[PDB]
């Protein structure tokens, strides 16, 4: 059995990973539509709210 | 001491874990100690009785 | 896609190395010829010194023990005329151009897919988008945290699977439980700092570990 | 509490106060460098039979040392934490135990949970059976005394 | 292969190698390596990286045939606070690059940076028929710029910045030169501080965005401005 | 074609409370369930008297030296174990 404790402070991988190069490419394909849907759901986490069931077009 | 290598004066070698199993070897070691104690009581009774 | 690029032998390709491929699977058994091919990326010959040096020796010559994670790229792939390329005329030193970035950036994204267990590109793209909204100041570390929060990678860290691919198969068979019951959205969720993982296929996992270490176990109990 | 034998004292927050100028006429903070550290990477291992390299990333590598000790505490230490908590929960709080063993509070609570689960298995009769039975020990909390290394050198005294 | 010898070589002290390498490099003549001896000594205190900026070909016609000449620019700099540009001309591309690389070490210069990762304030520079803008960003935000400037930022050590370049950018020598000059127009809080009679103290203030950004994201600015 | 029975899980505490209530109550006190106001149970806390530990490593893996310090630790554990066995035996010896 294992238990997690907190956000990692160290990590080891069997190879060198260049995160800056990986993210530079991925920053070119970002979708504003998907980001906006995520932003709206952050403000509507609580199901037991009146304001979470208003009239809107689409999913959020 | 003539038995330089056989320091513990054993009659049989210890069981190999890779062939007989770790649990079997551990049980064998426990049985060996009890046999030594039992033999000691066995010799004394025979001498006292006969 | 029954390609060789989807096998462990040829999974990773790096065009900046003498041998274009790279070994990243710590449990893969290589033949003598295969080992020789990979060893060419580890040993280099120095003219003035007339000796062979290794990648680890190169770091020592540069006095590099803990360096900024962006600076390791300049050490692995470049050369210097005062430490490791002494005796070579400057005319024959290799200097990169700004046109090589695309190959490098594409390679790194392939590495993230390989570490996660041969995931699709759209899977990685959404993972990057997810981190953009989570709180934190350093973008690079947020990406690293997201990788660790993945369930299959966490199972690998426990030490019950040979690699991430074997861990993924275990999840599909429900050999590991989350908070006492099989996980929901196990391939898409993230683990939290208070989650508990346990093995439900106890007999299966115990056999797996014993067999792996049977040869390295001592013959005296 | 000496830096030679106290890694925790070595890994302590630093109070930084650096200036440029003349304190009698005018000064300004020195902001020409970053003394708080940054993310680092290091090569740890190299397998010569498979040609595999291992790299380790650390969030605070430049301001910490020997961070690998925290997650590799001996079994004796873990049992001691479990016994101290059971003996006197009033004094042995999570804060006190964390300070005593130089670990975090989250680790202390996690260790207690795992030890508690193991104890139930032993009591239920699922572990330490057969030849290994003698190694399951039942301890009464009252009959427990913690010794201290008060005398310089080798030797543990009751108080 | 002998694995035992391979292991022995891998785990060895490199002090002997360092001494031999340093002696050989410092004893070379000024023709093969025209780097001054003083510069060679400093090369062992840092880690260096280099990149090619651009290669141009010039053609001169004659009675019978044409004469081709190559010019190149190479940028080199230690990871933190050192950058230099060198130019070299030769009859071949390979020779021009080599001469430019050697010339870069003779043009090293210091780059001021706030905490070693960004710029002190907004910078706008006008090199002939080129415009470059630099905007500071919070630590950890990242770099937003073209590929050419991304390579230059790695050499100097800049970690968070936004760069925008416009105008006649066909000649990449001018673009690199404009970027170099912009970094040298910054001002620091400690410039002539003795004549102020005050304590110039660093403070923590979060930057803001424009109103349109808040509306689109559906978020709010700091409460200090919303007070009503 | 699988003969493996379907697995529907449950939390560890849920199963323990139905199998051994005494162990469940002890765990709550140890795991600091009475410090937070929100999570504080209504039932009063129970005092902890006996615990069980595993000493296999401390006896045969961790203390190899011949100094008095290591010998004393092993002897104390062995002596305490014998007392526990004797107390159990005395409860059964009388006719
Ligand atoms: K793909
Ligand atoms: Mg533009």
């Amino acid at each position: 059995t294992s238990v997690k404790l907190f956000p990692p402070v160290d990590a080891s991988y069997p190879t060198y990973v260049d995160f800056e190069h990986a993210t530079r490419l991925l920053d070119h394909f970002t979708s504003r539509k998907r980001l906006n849907y995520q932003r709206k759901m952050i403000k509507k986490r609580d199901k037991f709210q009146i304001k979470s069931w208003d009239h809107h077009a689409g999913e959020a | 001491h003539r038995f330089r290598n056989n320091k513990f004066l054993r009659l049989e070698p210890d069981l190999d874990p890779k062939v007989y199993g770790q649990t079997e070897t551990l049980q064998k070691q426990v049985d060996d100690n009890f046999s030594l104690l039992l033999a000691k009581h066995r010799l004394d009774m025979k001498a006292a009785a006969a | 896609v029954y390609r060789n690029s989807h096998t462990k032998r040829f999974s990773c390709r790096n065009s900046r190395l003498k041998y274009p491929f790279e070994q990243i699977w710590p449990t893969l058994q290589l033949s003598e010829d295969d080992a020789a091919m990979f060893r060419r990326n580890s040993r280099q010959f120095v003219v003035d010194l007339s000796q062979n040096i290794t990648l680890k020796n190169k770091f020592a010559l540069n006095k590099a023990t803990k360096i900024p994670h962006q600076d390791a790229r300049a050490l692995i792939y470049e050369s210097n005329l005062h430490l490791d390329a002494v005796g070579e005329h400057p005319r024959y030193l290799k200097i990169r151009r700004v046109t090589s970035q695309y190959g490098s950036k594409l390679m790194n994204v392939r590495k993230l897919r390989l570490l996660l267990g041969f995931k699709r590109r759209n899977f990685v793209q959404k993972l990057y988008e997810h981190t953009l909204l989570q709180q934190g100041s350093n973008k690079s570390w947020k990406v690293l945290c997201a990788l660790e929060a993945k369930m299959n990678l966490a199972v690998t860290r426990m030490g019950v699977a040979e690699d991430v691919l074997e861990a993924t198969h275990d999840l599909r068979q429900n050999n590991v439980t989350l908070n006492g019951s099989p996980a929901q959205m196990k391939h898409a969720r993230y683990l939290e700092p208070a989650d508990v993982l346990a093995v439900s296929a106890v007999s299966l996992i115990k056999q797996r570990i014993c067999k792996g270490l049977f040869e390295v176990a001592p013959n005296t109990l | 509490n000496n830096p030679e034998d106290n890694i925790a004292i070595r890994n302590a927050p630093q109070k930084v106060f650096q200036l440029i100028g003349d304190p009698r006429s005018g000064v300004a903070d020195d902001v020409t460098h970053n003394p708080f550290g940054e993310i680092t990477v290091e090569m740890v291992w190299h397998q010569l039979k498979n040609e595999v390299y291992w790299y380790r990333y650390e969030f605070a590598g430049q301001t910490t040392e020997q961070s690998h000790r925290d997650s590799r505490l001996s079994d004796y230490t873990k049992n001691l934490i479990y016994l101290l908590r059971a003996k006197n929960p009033r004094k042995w709080t999570i804060e006190a135990l964390a300070e005593k063993f130089h670990i975090r509070k989250q680790r202390v609570l996690a260790i207690l949970a795992l030890k508690e689960m193991e104890a139930h298995k032993i009591e239920s009769g699922k572990q330490l059976q057969g030849p290994l039975s003698p190694y399951g020990l039942k301890v009464r909390v009252e009959d427990l005394k913690l010794l201290s290394l008060d005398p310089t050198g080798c030797g543990w005294v009751e108080p | 292969i002998n694995m035992d010898q391979y292991l022995r070589m891998d785990n060895q002290d490199t002090l002997e190698l360092l001494v031999q390498a340093k002696d050989n490099f410092l004893k070379k003549d000024e023709r093969t390596i025209p780097i001054p001896q003083s510069v060679r000594e400093v090369m062992y205190r840092h880690r260096w990286d280099k990149v090619i900026v651009d290669v141009r070909r010039l053609v001169y016609r004659t009675k019978n045939n044409k004469r081709e000449q190559y010019t190149a620019m190479v940028a080199s700099g230690n990871q933190k606070g050192l950058l230099g540009l060198g130019m070299g001309s030769a009859e071949t591309a390979q020779l021009a690059v080599a001469r430019a690389y050697l010339d870069s070490f003779s043009n090293l210069a210091a780059v001021p940076l706030y905490r070693g990762h960004t710029v002190y304030h907004h910078v706008e520079h006008h090199f002939q028929r080129v415009k470059v803008t630099l905007s500071p960003r919070t630590s950890g935000w990242g770099l937003r710029c073209s590929n050419l400037f991304y390579e230059l930022c790695s050499l100097a050590g800049i970690r968070d910045l936004t760069v925008d370049v416009s105008g006649a950018t066909r000649n990449k020598f001018f673009v690199a030169k404009a970027f170099f000059d912009a970094l040298q127009k910054q001002t620091a809080p400690h410039d002539g501080v003795e004549g102020t009679g005050v304590y110039v103290k660093e403070v923590v203030r979060r930057p803001v965005v424009n109103l349109g950004t808040y509306r689109n994201n559906g978020t709010l600015p700091p409460k200090e401005y919303l007070a009503t | 074609t699988t003969r493996r029975r379907k697995l529907l899980g449950s939390r560890y505490g849920a199963r323990l409370a139905k199998k051994n209530r005494q162990q469940f109550e002890r765990a709550r006190v140890i795991l600091d369930c009475y410090s937070d106001e929100e999570l504080r149970p209504d039932s009063p806390p129970v005092a902890v008297k006996e615990v069980t530990i595993n000493t296999l490593q401390t006896m045969r893996f961790l203390f190899p030296q011949t100094s008095k310090e290591h010998l004393d630790i092993k002897q104390n554990i062995a002596s305490y174990k014998i007392f526990s066995l004797n107390r159990e035996l005395l409860s059964l010896l009388p006719k």
